[PDB]
């Protein structure tokens, strides 16, 4: 139930506290200097967060499902080999040498793409 | 001052000041916290 | 079948803006040593890639001297150098008399005077105590009190020095937007400085500029592209200034001949001062060297360009200034850390009519008023050893002398010494507009009912 | 350059006409008024907007490079030399009699 | 009080050089150029010329050039300016009324004027 | 491509880089230097999240592009939609609708979307 | 038509001037207050969005969550309630459960909802 | 009452002496007593 | 009339008019003023 539980479990177990982690994420002395610059920071860092999934048409959801498929190359283990046993951490360490790569299909290849469509739809 | 006269030890060192008398330099226990997302 | 207004988002709109501009240097390289005058303790790393991009079919209109840009670097500069000023020590101690006389070592002829030696009892790391202690000055920061005499600046606010390790050289310095802002800037080269460009690009950030400071002409600043330049924000208004772009650098040496070394003395506690130490050898005046056929060449091209205003085979000449304040009376400058003043009205000594080196006397004076500031006063360290510096000279701040008759026989003179007019040598090429991401257009479309 | 000229002479003109003078020259106009014995003082100034303080009674006009002055309503106080300057050539002056 | 303090008329042999002077007023001087006028009885008004009191600087005619100069001073406590006008040479023809004006703006508004003086040869 | 390449674009052609604009839209310590850094982090929250604010609003959030069911008076523009995307840039276009601007934005909050909303609410009734 | 003109009626009746509502929610001793007075809006706008977008109603002033409530917190008929209470009104009385309502929001179903939805696109 | 968290089936690395929280309060500290004595007043009358 | 209880004597007791009272006053003396230098460039005042 406490915050970050889920580095305890695997992948799949770890949907479960989405909405937990989610909770505090944005919750003349020098001191109070200091707090001002935690304050900004924080907030900074959530709204890109936010900027990324407004592009991605994510937001508002914890889980997006999108129409990127990926190179297989990434990864070699079969679907349930990562979600059944392997802590999310460990797998961001396997993905994290083409995230960026993902980053870019997700603006584009289909989110550019679709949102141009939805106005040919639209059209008619 | 010499080989008897005297100066304070730090008058050829940068100056000296006092401490305000009001303000115990007592230990307090300090607490550090994560900013936000971290 | 009507259409119906609707809503786009990251659709292009400018907006002409002003924020602050970030700071930047390039990739904090200031920090391996402590440390820069404007670069402080910390400044934001340049980008690896400052990039740019042309805009396909755009032009833009730009407004130099209207910029503020210039103005931000006005105060930024400023307040720069009072934060370094700050932590530093007062010399009010020296406003006590001191006697003098004008001593010599080997000394030419044409320096007799300039130079005094003189002392004082000043005060001691205790209360109780005096001693006398004498230094070297340059005559200009002093005078007779009524031969007896007081630092110059002693009936002005008062003056300080410490902090010596600064540095004082230039360091180029760039200038980023804020997100949701961009930086425009105009491609043509022969660009007047004011309105719409043909050419334009925008780019992350500005070339970098160095803070440096002259009086007369422009020193290391961009050169013309293709051709010498001359702007006013109105040539018929002859109050202001005349910019005049080199295309090529004029190569200009500078130095210090004499030896030089220093002393320091403790005021009181924690209060060092350094001062002049007596110099070894032959006392010389300081001098610079510009090449006689560069300066000719290319003062026939500023001529030929300065025609382009005025009507065929009109006379011009140059001239030796009208006077004012020894800071415009000649051309001044800081290098090697210390400052120098020079007669360059030999380089004025011209006319110009229809169809290997010069040298320069210079003076230096070790107590500064910036600017046009009189709040403050500061006197400059002693810098030991033998001076030397090269630069390139790139442009000239000049006026037109007023009325005459006929439209002919124009004349100028050096003037314009604010320094906001070295700035907008470099700024004028730029304008920060605001983008507005969210616009509006008629489609076809229309919500779907739900 | 400086093309400017001046002209209105001197003027008979009765109490309470309303009486113009012109001139014509490049660039900004500004006009002026003196009596002998006084400082000139500033009418109308930038090619347009009348000085702080003058009598409703002024106006002018621009076209090009001409420029008109006018008081509406003239009095006896009003008699004055005028003037039409740029930055610094000046028009000698003209003068209101009656 | 923005009006400018004015110095008095005076009358030398030819030849002399001669001293005329201004004050500074309320409003802030360092702000506007200061603009010297003379002007020959029955004659139109002569521009002289302009300093930049912040620098000091001086511009004036090639009619004029190496007789006349313009000077300015402050009080310590900067609250006042005195402007000046040398002349080394006169002759008769020097004979005019004398004053200061200040550029309010770039289109060279004057709103202001010393009274002026009267130098005679 | 480079921000704001689309300047050159006719102004449907500009639709296509909508997303490459909006990438850059959000991105003693006492010298003064941090002090311009800390105001430029703020002002530029503050317009980001303003537009977002509006967008929230119209319902168009999360999208580059919308649809909108709002007619507007045809006076507004002298020119037929499809004239209006190959003729001009989007710089041209704002000149055109300059003055309507807040006109355009009142009725899309409540002409659609506080009615829509309304409807909802009928719907809400099941 | 002014902003807070709500307070004059029934809560029913206040759902009108929600989209009113909204729309204002966005080196001298003044100049700090003021940079401080700035942050903290920006930081209260963010925490109620936050929850929104959790609970799926972002971008609505109204919104339709499937979690029933626990009648014993409020027994009225809820005609009784709209066509009396201000909305502040109620507010006091619901103030205390608001923390339980939330909880219930996150888990009941927002979290199961999307757990829902990716087994539902799995086919 | 701060709330632990104990982690199930976690390691991490605690690399001592590259911590720079402490750096943090090597000169947050120092700042803080530059705070208390800048009031004060100055003994230069001492050096009699 | 107000106090943030009137029986208690340790408050003070405000009265707002509801109509203005003019009041005039005046320093007769004509003033003068002498400018004093003390520090260097530091101007000081005194009464002339
Ligand atoms: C440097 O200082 C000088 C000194 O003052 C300053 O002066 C300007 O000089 C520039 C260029 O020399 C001027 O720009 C042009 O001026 C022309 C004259 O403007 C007037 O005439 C208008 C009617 O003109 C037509 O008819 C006349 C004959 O009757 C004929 O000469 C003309 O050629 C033309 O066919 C008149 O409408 C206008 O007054 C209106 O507008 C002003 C606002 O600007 C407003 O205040 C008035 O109330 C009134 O509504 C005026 O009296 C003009 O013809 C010319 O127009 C053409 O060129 C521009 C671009 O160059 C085009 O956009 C335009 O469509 C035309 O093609 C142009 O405007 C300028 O006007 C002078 N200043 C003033 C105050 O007049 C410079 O600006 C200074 N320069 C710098 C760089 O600092
Ligand atoms: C126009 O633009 C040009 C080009 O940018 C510019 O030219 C350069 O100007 C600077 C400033 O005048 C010159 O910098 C000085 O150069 C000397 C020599 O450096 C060379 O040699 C050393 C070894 O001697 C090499 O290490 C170095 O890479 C060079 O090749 C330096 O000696 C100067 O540094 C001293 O002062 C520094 C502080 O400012 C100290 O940090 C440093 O340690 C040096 O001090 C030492 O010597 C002092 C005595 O001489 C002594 O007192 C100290 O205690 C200490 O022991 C300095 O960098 C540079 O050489 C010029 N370049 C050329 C091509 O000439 C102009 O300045 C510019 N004009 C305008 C107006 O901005
Ligand atoms: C711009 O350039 C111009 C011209 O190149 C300079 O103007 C000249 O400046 C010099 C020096 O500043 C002037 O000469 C000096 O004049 C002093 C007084 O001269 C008058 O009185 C003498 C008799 O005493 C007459 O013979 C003469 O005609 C004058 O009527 C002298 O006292 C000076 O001599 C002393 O200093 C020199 C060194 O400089 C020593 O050699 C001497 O032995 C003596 O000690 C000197 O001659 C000259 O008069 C100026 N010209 C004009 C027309 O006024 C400007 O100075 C320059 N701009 C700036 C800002 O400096
Ligand atoms: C600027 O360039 C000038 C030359 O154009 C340099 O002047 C020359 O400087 C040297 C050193 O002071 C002088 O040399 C000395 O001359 C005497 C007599 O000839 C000789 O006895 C010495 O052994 C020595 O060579 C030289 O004469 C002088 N030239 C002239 C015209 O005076 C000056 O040094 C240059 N400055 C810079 C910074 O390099
Ligand atoms: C600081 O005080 C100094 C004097 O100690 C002031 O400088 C002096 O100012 C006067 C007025 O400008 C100059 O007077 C001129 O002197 C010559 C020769 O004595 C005389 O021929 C002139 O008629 C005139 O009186 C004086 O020369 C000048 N001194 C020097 C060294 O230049 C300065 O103005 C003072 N600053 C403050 C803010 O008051
Ligand atoms: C420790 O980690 C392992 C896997 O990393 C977890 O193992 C599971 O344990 C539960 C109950 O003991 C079994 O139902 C599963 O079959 C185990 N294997 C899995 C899920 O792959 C274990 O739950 C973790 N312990 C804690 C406290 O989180
Ligand atoms: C050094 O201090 C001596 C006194 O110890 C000063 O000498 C006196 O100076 C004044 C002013 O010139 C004369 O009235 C006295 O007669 C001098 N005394 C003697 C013994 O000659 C001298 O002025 C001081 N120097 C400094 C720079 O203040
Ligand atoms: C003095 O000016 C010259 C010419 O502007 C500079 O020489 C140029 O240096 C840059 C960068 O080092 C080169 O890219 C140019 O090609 C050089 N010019 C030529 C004609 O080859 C010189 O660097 C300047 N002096 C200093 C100290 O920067
Ligand atoms: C400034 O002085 C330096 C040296 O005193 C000059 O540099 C030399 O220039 C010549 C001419 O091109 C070269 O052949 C030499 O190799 C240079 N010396 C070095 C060490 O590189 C410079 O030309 C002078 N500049 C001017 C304008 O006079
Ligand atoms: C400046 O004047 C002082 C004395 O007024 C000179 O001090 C003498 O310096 C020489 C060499 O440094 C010594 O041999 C003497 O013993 C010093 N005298 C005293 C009383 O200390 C100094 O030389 C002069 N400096 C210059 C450059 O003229
Ligand atoms: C600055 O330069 C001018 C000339 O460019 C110098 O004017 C000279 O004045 C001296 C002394 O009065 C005469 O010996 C010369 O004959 C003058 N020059 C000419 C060309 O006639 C002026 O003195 C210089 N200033 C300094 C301080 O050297
Ligand atoms: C200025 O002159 C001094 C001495 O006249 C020079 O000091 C010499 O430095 C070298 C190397 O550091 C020593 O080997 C010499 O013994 C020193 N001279 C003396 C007399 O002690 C100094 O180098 C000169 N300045 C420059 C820049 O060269
Ligand atoms: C200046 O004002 C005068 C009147 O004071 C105007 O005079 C008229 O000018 C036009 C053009 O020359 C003639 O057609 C009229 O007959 C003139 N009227 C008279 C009374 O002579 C002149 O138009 C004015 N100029 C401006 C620019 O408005
Ligand atoms: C304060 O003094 C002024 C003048 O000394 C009084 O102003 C007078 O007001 C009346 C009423 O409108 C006018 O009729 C008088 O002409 C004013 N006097 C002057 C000299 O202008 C004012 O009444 C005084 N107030 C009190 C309370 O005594
Ligand atoms: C205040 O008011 C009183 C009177 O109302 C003024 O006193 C008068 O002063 C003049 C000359 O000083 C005398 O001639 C009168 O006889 C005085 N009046 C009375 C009633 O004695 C006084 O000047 C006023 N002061 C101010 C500052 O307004
Ligand atoms: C995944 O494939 C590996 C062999 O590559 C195999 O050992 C394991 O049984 C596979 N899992 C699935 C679900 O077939
Ligand atoms: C607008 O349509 C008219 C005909 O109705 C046509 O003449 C003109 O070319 C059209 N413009 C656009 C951009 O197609
Ligand atoms: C005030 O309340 C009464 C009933 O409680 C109602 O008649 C009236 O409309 C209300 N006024 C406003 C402005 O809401
Ligand atoms: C709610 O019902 C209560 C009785 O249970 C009644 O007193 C009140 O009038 C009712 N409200 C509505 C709107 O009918």
């Amino acid at each position: 139930l406490g915050f970050l539980g889920a580095a305890g479990s695997t992948m799949g177990a770890a949907s479960m506290t989405l909405t937990v982690q989610a909770r505090n994420l944005l919750s003349l002395t020098v001191w109070g200097i200091k707090q001002l610059q935690a304050r900004v920071l924080a907030v900074e860092r959530y709204l890109r967060d936010q900027q990324l999934l407004g592009i991605w048409g994510c937001s508002g959801k914890l889980i997006c499902c999108t129409n990127v498929p990926w190179n297989s190359s990434w990864s070699n283990r079969n679907l349930s080999e990562i979600w059944d046993n392997m802590t999310w951490l460990q797998w961001d360490k396997e993905i994290s040498n083409y995230t960026q790569i993902i980053y870019g299909l997700l603006e584009e290849s289909q989110n550019q793409q679709e949102k141009n469509e939805q106005d040919l739809l639209a059209l008619d | 001052i010499n080989e008897k006269e005297y100066r304070l030890i730090n008058c050829n060192t940068s100056a000296i000041t006092q401490a305000c008398p009001k303000v115990s330099f007592e230990p307090i226990p300090i607490h550090y916290c994560a900013p936000a997302g971290f | 079948e009507n259409l119906w207004v609707t809503v786009y988002y990251g659709v292009p709109v400018w907006k002409d803006a002003e924020t602050t501009l970030f700071c930047a240097s390039d990739a904090k390289a200031y920090e391996t040593e402590k440390h820069n005058v404007w670069a402080t303790h910390a400044c934001v790393p340049t980008d690896p890639n400052p990039q740019e991009i042309h805009l396909e079919n755009v032009t833009e209109e730009f407004n130099m001297w209207k910029n503020n840009m210039v103005e931000q670097m006005h105060t930024d500069i400023i307040s720069l150098w009072d934060q370094s000023l700050k932590p530093c020590v007062k010399l009010t101690p020296l406003c006590v008399t001191l006697q003098c006389t004008n001593v010599t070592n080997n000394i030419t002829d044409d320096m007799r005077g300039e130079l005094k030696n003189c002392s004082f009892n000043m005060t001691t790391e205790l209360r109780d105590k005096k001693q006398k202690v004498y230094s070297l000055f340059y005559r200009l920061d002093v005078v007779q009190i009524n031969k007896e005499y007081r630092l110059i600046n002693c009936n002005t606010s008062a003056i300080t020095q410490a902090c010596p390790k600064v540095s004082f050289e230039p360091i180029p310095i760039h200038y980023c937007a804020p997100a949701g802002f961009a930086i425009l800037k105009c491609k043509d080269k022969k660009f007047n400085g004011t309105g719409p460009c043909p050419s334009v690009s925008t780019v992350q950030c500005t070339h970098g500029i160095k803070p440096v400071v002259s009086t007369q002409l422009l020193l290391n600043g961009s050169l013309a592209e293709e051709e010498v330049m001359i702007r006013s924000e109105n040539i018929t208004n002859n109050a202001k200034n005349i910019l005049v772009q080199f295309n090529t650098p004029v190569q200009i040496n500078c130095t210090r001949p004499n030896n030089n070394t220093r002393k320091s003395i403790r005021i009181g506690p924690g209060q060092a001062f350094y001062a002049t130490g007596d110099i070894i050898g032959d006392i010389r005046q300081a001098h610079c060297n510009v090449s006689k056929a560069t300066w000719n060449e290319t003062l026939g091209k500023v001529v030929k360009q300065l025609r382009k205003h005025f009507g065929n085979n009109t006379i011009i000449r140059f001239a030796n200034s009208s006077g004012g304040d020894l800071e415009v009376t000649t051309h001044s400058f800081n290098c090697g850390g210390e400052f120098f003043y020079c007669n360059t009205s030999g380089l004025f000594n011209s006319t110009w009519i229809s169809n290997d080196s010069i040298t320069l006397p210079c003076r230096i004076k070790q107590i500064i008023n910036m600017w046009q500031r009189i709040g403050q006063a500061m006197y400059a360290p002693p810098i030991q050893g033998v001076i030397r510096c090269v630069s390139n000279i790139t442009g000239l701040i000049l006026t037109r002398d007023g009325g005459s008759t006929n439209s002919t026989t124009e004349t100028f003179r050096p003037g314009g010494g604010d320094m906001r007019d070295n700035w907008r040598s470099e700024l004028y090429k730029y304008k920060v507009v605001k983008i507005e991401p969210l616009g509006v257009a008629p489609t076809r479309c229309k919500r779907r009912v739900v | 350059d400086i093309q400017m000229t001046q002209s209105p002479s001197s003027l008979s003109a009765s109490v309470g006409d309303t009486v113009t003078i012109t001139c014509q020259a490049n660039g900004y106009l500004n006009w002026y008024q003196q009596r002998r014995g006084k400082a000139p003082k500033l009418l109308i100034y930038d090619g347009s907007k009348l000085e702080r303080g003058v009598p409703s009674r002024f106006s002018g006009r621009r076209w090009g490079q001409e420029y008109n002055l006018t008081i509406n309503n003239l009095q006896p106080e009003d008699i004055a030399t005028y003037f039409c300057q740029v930055y610094e050539f000046v028009v000698p002056g003209t003068r209101l009699d009656l | 009080q923005v009006q400018l303090l004015q110095s008095g008329a005076a009358v030398t042999k030819p030849g002399a050089s001669v001293r005329v002077s201004c004050e500074a007023s309320g409003y802030n001087i360092r702000d506007y150029f200061i603009h010297w006028w003379r002007q020959a009885p029955g004659q139109g008004l002569q521009w002289v010329g302009w300093i930049n009191p912040k620098t000091g600087q001086p511009n004036n005619p090639r009619q004029f050039q190496g007789r006349v100069s313009l000077t300015r001073h402050a009080s310590w406590d900067f609250d006042t300016y005195s402007f000046y006008m040398d002349l080394k040479a006169l002759r008769s023809d020097d004979t005019a009324v004398y004053f200061c004006a200040r550029q309010r703006s770039d289109y060279w508004d004057f709103d202001v004027w010393g009274s002026g003086t009267q130098v005679t040869v």
